[PDB]
């Protein structure tokens, strides 16, 4: 059998409710914590999400229950000042890439924002070292083009710190340095998955665009993974580390073990609460 | 270090070849036959083509040329690529020179353009160059200096929100409004005010921004700004 995501969501509600209420410290810990990693794994399931875009006028599939991809819906992003044409990098293939989700009010009530969530390149590249037989990115260094995914993500940074309806920043890994650029130059809360840190050379280049703040950032990161284990800044943010990863620093950095160990933790925060029945 | 039999095959691979050995007299008397604007493989176009053959050692006067007689004969500097992919004149506008997107207005393209996919202005994208010479070259032909995107939004306000900075220290120069309101009801200067309330006093980007706002005065504009309604 099976059940909608909206009774789902109301019992984890409820369980949360039961912690917080709950006469026992580590109940009420317990529920603070798994009421924050039932958001932060919404936010995972979304940055899991935009590596599955291919054409970014078409449909993303396979849109995690309860959100609706409004990437090519003008008159749903103008309502945070987005356009279609700037959620991405046009010169060649879109390695940098935004989408925007809204969640669906019959699922969640109003404990959802919209939430922009990036996707970032799986192998950076320094351009002189591209494959030049690759006729753009011969054309890209004759031309004298800029090379800086962090220019148009502290760009859609300046733009969303106006906008009236509070949209959310989320990404992984690269995509995930992206998004705390754009959530430190606008102000909105934002979440990272194996996020990459923001190097100095650009936190230097956007100046006090990508200067302090930080503390509404919720940093998720499987222990283990690739770059916390290695001129490499930390992630940006409130660090919330993650046990329960499995095999070598590679493996743990892929989003599908930021979802899992997030899924081990709340499991073990619901058993706390639990035995406090 | 390209070869036109990758791309092309035919009457295109026969063209393509007068635009790889830069004969201006043969591109123009094949290009009024051939067809310009199918493209061939790895999404090149006959129009890319001719960019691709006039770069480094091949930036000369008659090679540039022949960007602007393939326009001249009907190829589309507008026509995107696939999965919104840009075309050659939003290309070459993010350039670090000028000379190419010249090639292009010199057959004609219109410095006001909207793209074919996104309708957007197609100058907005010079705002992501390393400087400003293509914008230079667009106002120059005549480009409306205020022309707004679908949301309002002026090359004034665009290129602050990308801080791409001596763009803006250009428009202010060259007498872009700086009163006009995006959708939102944000001026340039509602932004200005929260960068340089952000910005570390002393630093590089706080002289910058502070340059900014001493030009923005210079040209009648208010300050400090009015508050968003």
């Amino acid at each position: 059998h099976t059940s909608t995501k909206a009774e789902r969501w109301q019992a984890r509600k409820d369980l949360i409710a039961k912690g917080s209420n709950s006469l026992y410290p580590d109940a009420q810990i317990a529920a603070k914590r798994l009421a924050a990693n039932n958001i932060a794994v919404e936010k995972a399931k979304l940055a899991e999400n935009v590596y599955k875009t291919v054409n970014p006028l078409e449909a993303t599939p396979g849109v995690p229950e309860g959100w609706k991809d409004i990437s090519n819906d003008a008159g749903a992003l103008k309502k945070y000042g987005l356009d279609k044409e700037v959620l991405f990098d046009h010169a060649d293939t879109p390695d940098f890439l935004a989408r925007v989700y809204q969640p669906d009010s019959a699922v969640f009530g109003s404990d959802m924002n919209p939430t922009i969530v990036f996707r970032g390149s799986r192998q950076p590249e320094f351009f002189p070292t591209k494959n030049m037989a690759d006729w753009i990115n011969n054309g890209a260094q004759g031309l004298g083009m800029e090379s800086d995914y962090y220019k148009r993500a502290v760009r859609l940074g300046s733009r969303l710190a106006k906008s009236v309806s509070k949209i959310d920043i989320a990404g992984h890994s690269l995509g995930g340095g992206l998004a705390s650029a754009t959530s430190i130059a606008s102000g909105q809360a934002g979440w990272t998955f194996n996020a990459a840190g923001l190097h100095s050379t650009t936190v230097e280049k956007y100046g006090g665009s990508l200067l302090g703040e930080a503390d509404n950032i919720q940093a998720y990161r499987v222990e283990g993974e690739l770059l916390t284990k290695i001129i490499m800044p930390n992630a940006a943010g409130v660090v919330h580390d993650l046990p329960g990863g499995t095999g070598g620093p590679l493996d743990r950095h892929g989003i599908g073990q930021a979802i899992d160990c997030i899924e081990q933790q709340k499991d073990e925060d619901i058993s706390i609460i639990r035995s406090r029945a | 270090d390209l070869k036109p039999d990758n791309y092309f095959s035919g009457q295109q691979l026969t063209l393509a070849r007068a635009i790889e050995n830069g004969e201006v007299d043969e591109v123009i008397k094949l290009a009024s036959g051939t067809d310009l604007n199918k493209p061939g493989k790895e999404d090149m176009t006959l129009l890319f083509w001719a960019v691709m053959n006039s770069i480094n050692n091949q930036k000369t006067p008659e090679r540039l040329n022949v960007i602007t007689m393939l326009i001249k004969a009907g190829a589309d500097p507008l026509q995107p690529r696939p999965q919104g992919k840009n075309s050659p004149a939003e290309f070459v506008l993010m350039a670090d020179n000028a000379d190419w997107i010249k090639a292009m207005l010199n057959a004609g393209l219109s410095p006001n353009a909207v793209d074919k996919t996104f309708g957007k202005p197609i100058i907005f994208q010079t705002l992501e160059a390393k400087n400003t010479k293509t914008l230079q070259a667009m106002l120059d032909k005549g480009a409306d200096i205020n022309i707004t995107d679908s949301l309002g939004n002026t090359l004034l306000i665009d290129a602050l929100d990308f801080h791409s900075y001596d763009h803006v220290l250009l428009l202010l120069e060259r007498g872009a409004d700086p009163e006009i309101k995006a959708d939102n009801g944000w001026t340039m200067g509602n932004q200005l005010q929260r960068f340089l309330d952000r910005a570390k006093v002393g630093s590089d980007e706080y002289k910058k921004l502070n340059e900014i706002k001493d030009v923005l005065i210079q040209h009648g504009g208010k300050w400090p700004p009015t508050p968003v309604k």
